[PDB]
RNA sequence: UAAUUGCGAUAACGAACGAGACCUUAACCUACUAAAUAGUGGUGCUAGCAUUUGCUGGUUAUCCACUUCUUAGAGGGACUAUCGGUUUCAAGCCGAUGGAAGUUUGAGGCAAUAACAGGUCUGUGAUGCCCUUAGACGUUCUGGGCCGCACGCGCGCUACACUGACGGAGCCAGCGAGUCUAACCUUGGCCGAGAGGUCUUGGUAAUCUUGUGAAACUCCGUCGUGCUGGGGAUAGAGCAUUGUAAUUAUUGCUCUUCAACGAGGAAUUCCUAGUAAGCGCAAGUCAUCAGCUUGCGUUGAUUACGUCCCUGCCCUUUGUACACACC
């Protein structure tokens, strides 16, 4: 571990800066479950006699 | 031992006690009375016992998955 | 860069430009002749020790002096 | 004939005021010197905390306040008269402590 | 017609009493008077090295006269300053307790201050006497 | 130069799209009966003396 | 701004209607009258009642009201 | 002159000068007249002031700031930028130093040079904005006298600031030379340069 | 009163301990421009070496300049306290040193190499060039260049 | 004996209690003569009631002022208010109404209110901002 | 009008909730009641200078008197008050004068009909249902991580200097908090550059810490427009404290190292007077750690008393094949 970490030629700030940057760093969001929220996702439609026999 | 003594009282004006009304409606809903039935029972009980305003806001799910809250109001209620 | 050591040419100058202007101050001395500030303050101290200038007011940030009459 | 100090404190202002009026009343039919009560500055126990149970919503704060009121009266009285005062004058909420010195 | 240190200005009195104590000199300063920064809230040592301790002595003497009884903690709180903590904001940190206690005991072995009951040090009769005399000569310094 | 010293009588109203150009009733300190409207940038009371370099514009509502 | 409300206007109009002879044209006297001939429970409200009462009395002594 | 000597000194200089006339520190608040019209009732010099530090309420109503004497307004306009938002005792010290530099540069009254500077740098014709579909055209408009005075003071202090950010010359010297040039408009002062470009662009846009 | 009337022996930028010392700045800050040495130790060295504090670097000529330089090379003999130097209880000797113009970089790289050869986490972090003090590199340290 | 009166002056937090008695005519703040108060620029500001009134009216009173609370400007303003109030109270209680009324005329002619406290008080700070009215910056994104 | 706030017009007339009123606080009180847990004056003893009676002090009980300043119970006080001008001549608004106060007197607390698939099942022995329940997804012990770094975004702190930095000197607050069957705030003394350490002392608190002698600030000196004595980031060595434990620096102190930034593009935030802004202090979580937040005080401005141009929201009139209501 220790000697492998110090002798690893891959590791380094210079190597990290040599490599490029991906677009997932600058992507923003995926707000699908706030874009569509009025529409029911359970699919359990509330029925008339359930409402009446309850409330 | 002996430095605290409990005592009891009937509560005068037992009708116009909000915690008593909430306890009574806990009892009736545990018995299985209808929400509409029992809640009107409390609102008319408070108004006949002699308060100036009453409301009950039972709220939750009863038989449907969706939860609503229907408000039984009768009398005059300040709010601020 | 300025000159901070009186090499006697700046000295006999400042002796002959006491009367050239009216309002004597540190920045006035610095802009009128190239002296690096601290030497100009020392010149002010010498000139108030023997005044061909008179003080209007003294302040640790600024010193205002006029000619003797 | 013992010179004692009687300090009362509470949170309920008018209940405390009528306790103090009773104390100055009974001292004044049985006069000792005159000893009107003295009024300490009111201590404001401030507790500031968040409105929200979670950490969502607009950051709004609240400041609950407890008010502590404290007065003292000196009495210079015999034993039975001290006992009659400190046992007859009693009201809920107002904590009264009596000290010999 | 009636002289007191309250009746004399602060800066001129403090300079005159500093020069007066320079001219006597019986102060027995500690050895580390050149190293110190007078506080941990400072970064440069004092400029006027030959008289900064004696100006401090004059200052402490005037403080002891003006107050009833104060101690080294009060003196450090007075002569403390604002510590520059780098990028963090500034803070009040007390002054150098060692040089404050050394100037207090130097004044004590002169005989200006004494030990007061209930803690602290208070002004002495001869300290106030010579302080009043120097307050005089600063009052009648006018030509 | 024809500098003109004016003297306001009444304020007409705060025109301007952003709402700062006040309309006032200026007299010109030389003739009581000779008066005209004016548009003023700054805030205005009665009985103050304005100055004009052109006294023949006769402007109106700004959009 | 300083617009008086229905509470002060209603109370002031009723008081001025039924107590015209005893009322005076000054605020201090009129507010003492309001203290005695009204069982009002608020001090600042009492001052507001008396102020609108005084203003309406000024208008009454100058001319008729349509209220 | 009848001095009354007490146990406390109360020196004779301030004794005589401020028993005789309510001055500045030592400067006459009489004999000063506004050389031009259209700025009177706003440039307040008719009431003397000893030191510009006053705890006077001026921003409550409409134009108590116009009631306020002008030297305090010079201080409170010198007060700007975040380094010294707060230090008006120091600003009063600066203003006193400026008045002394005025005295040594010219023998006339420093409150009179302040009045002359404001008079000669109040911008006579400004330009307001109009919607104007397209290029958002602007239209020339004359200026109320209080706005004249306010912009004049603002131009004075901003010119002093920009001319004395990074220089050997102090704020007192820079403000004094700006005041001298604004009193005698010599096309050198920042305030009168700003005034001239304002009149030029307004005359072009009318 | 402290006007100086000297004409010829004022000198320009001078030499002391492998560094270009400015000749027209104050002596304490010229010693500060000397590397390995900062403001407070410079002031203590001047005051203690009895060198005239008031004036720049033109006089304070040779013989006090060698007094200055010897007081830097051996501070400990003349009542400079042990805590005022930059390196103490050092690595393998324990006697107190002050590093100067070139020895400071040589020996900071030396004790970095020491902990690198002991294969410390500090050594690995210095080898990688990242922040060796406990610091958050998630947000700062950008654009090392 | 000792015909003395006590007055007060109040800036934002400074309270200045002034004792005014009939004596030789000296004026002092905090045990020191008032020509020795250190803002060094508001020396005229402590001179203000002296030079408004006149030295002869001050030539027979001893005023001693004790000073607590507030910053230095609060101190000097509390002093000025306290000694003006001391003069008007002494002149009310011992000498003629034209004297005190003419001095009130002078005071309200020059006044920076000179006798009545500034009612301006610092309003409390609200949550969501580091100032009394200013709030934290929002970003929207 | 801040307001469905109120005048008026009027098939409407009277009311109710919300607003307002209410409460809490900051302003004023020479008016009552007071006060050795707050101050003042005077009488004793005593110190000094001048002595020419005074000034500055001390003095836990040497005594008396007082409540202006401190505290707060009961109260009062302001209601746009009076006048002038405008208005439908009304609602109201502008100015002057008076007054402590003429911004709804300043500022909050509470705050209607209701909704939202807003957030919280990680606050709850509040919780339905599901999953798991002994090689446990329960509990407990050790170590690591949550802090990891090519980069993008948001809130802040220090700065770019002389309207300043550095060293002395002057001295100025308020909000609070602080230990019993344990280790809180710590005065004073002593050691030490410092951080800190040892002997004690006081305080269960208007009593002591503490007048929290705070910073900004004022004066006097040094610096002299230079990446500078701005800036103190990175960085090495040592000295201490907290805790069983500081390594991946807890934090503090000393020396040394002396980076970028010379005022910030497109954009955009907050704000109308004790306000913005500058400047600090206390509390919260705390054994330690504040660049954070909540409160408080110090210094304390520019500009406006408007408008719907922009951006949001409301009402009305319109249109609708929508009503799960433009997702
Ligand atoms: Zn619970």
């Amino acid at each position: 571990g220790n000697e492998g970490a110090i002798r690893d030629k891959t590791a380094g700030r210079r190597n990290n800066r040599s490599k490029d940057v991906t677009d997932s760093a600058t992507t923003k969001k995926s707000n699908t479950r706030r874009a569509t929220d009025r529409h029911s996702r359970t699919g359990k439609t509330d029925t008339k006699k359930k409402v009446n026999q309850g409330w | 031992p002996g430095t605290i003594v409990l005592y009891a009282e009937r509560v005068q004006d037992r009708g116009l006690s909000a915690v008593a009304q909430a306890e009574s409606m806990k009892f009736k809903l545990l018995n299985g009375l209808a929400i509409r039935r029992a809640a009107y029972g409390v609102v008319r009980y408070v108004m006949e016992s002699g308060a100036k305003g009453c409301e009950v806001v039972v709220s939750g799910k009863l038989r449907a998955a969706r939860a609503k809250a229907m408000k039984f109001a009768d009398g005059f209620l300040i709010h601020s | 860069q300025h000159a901070v050591i009186l090499d006697q040419e700046k000295y006999d100058r400042i002796l002959k430009e006491v009367p050239t202007y009216r309002y004597v101050s540190v920045s006035v001395l610095v802009d009128r002749l190239k002296i690096g500030g601290s030497l100009a303050r020392i010149a002010l101290r010498h000139l108030e020790k023997e005044g061909i200038i008179k003080p209007i007011s003294k302040h640790s940030k600024q010193a205002i002096y006029t000619r003797a009459t | 004939i013992i010179k004692i100090r009687i300090t009362l404190t509470s949170t309920k202002v008018k209940q405390l005021e009528n306790v103090s009026s009773n104390i100055v009343k009974n001292a004044e039919q049985h006069n000792l010197v005159k000893k009107g009560p003295v009024r300490l500055p009111t201590k404001v126990l401030k507790i500031s905390t968040r409105k929200t149970p979670n950490g969502e919503g607009s950051k709004t704060w609240e400041t609950y306040e407890m008010r502590i009121h404290k007065r003292y009266i000196d009495l210079e009285a015999p034993v039975q008269i001290v006992k009659r005062i400190t046992q007859i004058t009693i009201e809920p909420g107002v904590d009264v402590e009596v000290v010999v010195a | 017609p009636g002289v007191s240190v309250r009746d004399v200005a602060a800066q001129d009195f403090i300079n005159a009493y500093a020069s007066f104590l320079q001219r006597q000199g019986k102060l027995e300063v500690p050895g580390y008077v050149d190293i110190v920064k007078t506080s941990s809230g400072n970064e440069m040592p004092p400029q006027d090295a030959e008289g900064w301790f004696y100006k401090r002595a004059a200052s402490v003497a005037r403080h002891i006269y003006m107050r009833k009884q104060v101690g080294v903690g009060k003196l450090n709180k007075l002569y403390g300053g604002a510590k520059s903590r780098g990028v963090r904001p500034y803070k009040h940190i007390d002054a150098s307790g060692s040089i404050n206690r050394k100037v207090l005991q130097a004044l004590e072995k002169i005989g200006i201050v004494e030990i007061s009951p209930k803690g602290g040090r208070r002004i002495s009769e001869n300290g106030q006497r010579d302080l009043d005399r120097i307050a005089a000569q600063t009052l009648e310094e006018d030509e | 130069t024809p500098v003109t010293l004016a003297k306001v009588i009444k304020v007409l109203g705060r025109t301007g799209s952003r709402g700062g150009v006040t309309q006032v009733r200026v007299e010109f300190l030389e003739d009581t009966s000779r008066t005209i409207v004016r548009n003023v940038k700054g805030p205005v009371r009665e009985n103050d003396i304005l100055v004009l370099m052109e006294s023949e514009r006769e402007a109106r509502r700004l959009r | 701004g300083r617009v008086r409300t229905k509470t002060v206007k209603r109370a002031s109009k009723a008081l001025i209607e039924r107590y015209y002879p005893k009322l005076t044209l000054d605020f201090q006297t009129n507010k003492r009258l309001c203290d005695e001939i009204a069982t009002i429970q608020s001090k600042r409200l009492r001052n507001k009642i008396a102020g609108y009462t005084t203003h309406l009395m000024k208008r009454i002594q100058k001319g008729p009201v349509r209220g | 002159f009848t001095p009354v000597v007490l146990a406390t000194p109360i020196p004779e200089e301030v004794q005589q000068a401020q028993t005789e006339i309510k001055l500045f520190n030592k400067w006459s608040f009489e004999e000063v007249e506004v050389k031009d019209a259209s700025l009177v009732d706003y440039v307040q010099v008719r009431q003397p002031i000893f030191v510009a530090h006053t705890a006077g309420r001026y921003a409550n109503k409409r134009f108590r700031k116009a009631q306020c004497p002008i030297i305090e307004r010079l201080t409170n306009s010198l007060m700007m930028n975040g380094r010294n938002n707060g230090k008006k005792l120091k600003a009063v010290r600066i203003i006193k130093h400026t008045l002394d530099i005025i005295n040594v540069l010219t023998d006339q009254n420093p409150i009179q040079v302040v009045v002359d500077a404001i008079t000669n740098t109040g911008p006579r014709e400004d330009t307001t904005r109009v919607g104007g579909g397209g290029a958002a055209r602007r239209q020339a408009v004359d200026v109320s006298p209080l706005r004249r005075v306010n912009q004049a003071i603002a131009l004075l202090t901003i010119g002093a600031r920009e001319a004395a950010f990074r220089n050997i010359k102090t704020i007192a010297e820079t403000l004094a030379e700006e005041l001298i040039n604004a009193a005698k408009g010599s096309s050198t002062s920042y305030a009168i340069k700003k005034k001239d470009e304002l009149e030029r662009v307004a005359k072009s846009n009318r | 009163s402290l006007v100086v009337q000297e004409q010829g022996s004022f000198q320009h930028i001078l030499r002391l301990l492998n560094t270009n010392v400015d000749g027209n700045i104050k002596i304490v800050y010229a010693l500060t421009t000397i590397k390995g040495v900062g403001r407070r130790y410079s002031n203590l060295v001047c005051k203690k070496a009895d060198v005239d504090l008031h004036k720049r670097a033109g006089e304070l000529t040779q013989e006090e300049l060698e007094r200055i330089v010897q007081i830097m090379q051996n501070p400990t003999h003349y009542k400079i306290p042990a805590w005022f130097l930059n390196r103490q209880n050092d690595i393998t000797d324990g006697k107190d040193y002050h590093t100067l113009a070139n020895n400071v970089e040589s020996k900071l790289r030396d004790d970095l190499e020491r902990l690198k050869k002991i294969r410390a986490h500090r050594g690995i972090r210095h080898f990688w060039g990242l922040r060796v003090r406990g610091q958050h590199t998630k947000t700062t340290g950008r654009r090392r260049a | 004996a000792v015909p003395s009166v006590q007055t007060f002056g109040k800036k934002k937090s400074a309270t200045a209690v002034a004792h005014v008695k009939a004596g030789k005519g000296l004026i002092k703040v905090n045990g020191s003569p008032i020509t020795l108060v250190e803002p060094e620029i508001l020396r005229f500001k402590v001179y203000e009631p002296l030079l408004l009134v006149g030295l002869d009216k001050f030539s027979n009173i001893d005023i001693r002022v004790r000073v607590t609370g507030g910053g230095h400007v609060s101190q000097v303003y509390a002093i000025r208010q306290a000694i003006a109030k001391g003069l008007v109270a002494y002149h009310q209680k011992y000498v003629d109404e034209q004297s005190k009324n003419e001095l009130k005329k002078a005071f309200t002619s020059y006044d920076r209110t000179l006798l009545i406290a500034d009612s301006r008080r610092p309003e409390p700070k609200k949550f969501g901002g580091k100032g009394a009215r200013s709030r934290f910056q929002k970003s929207y994104r």
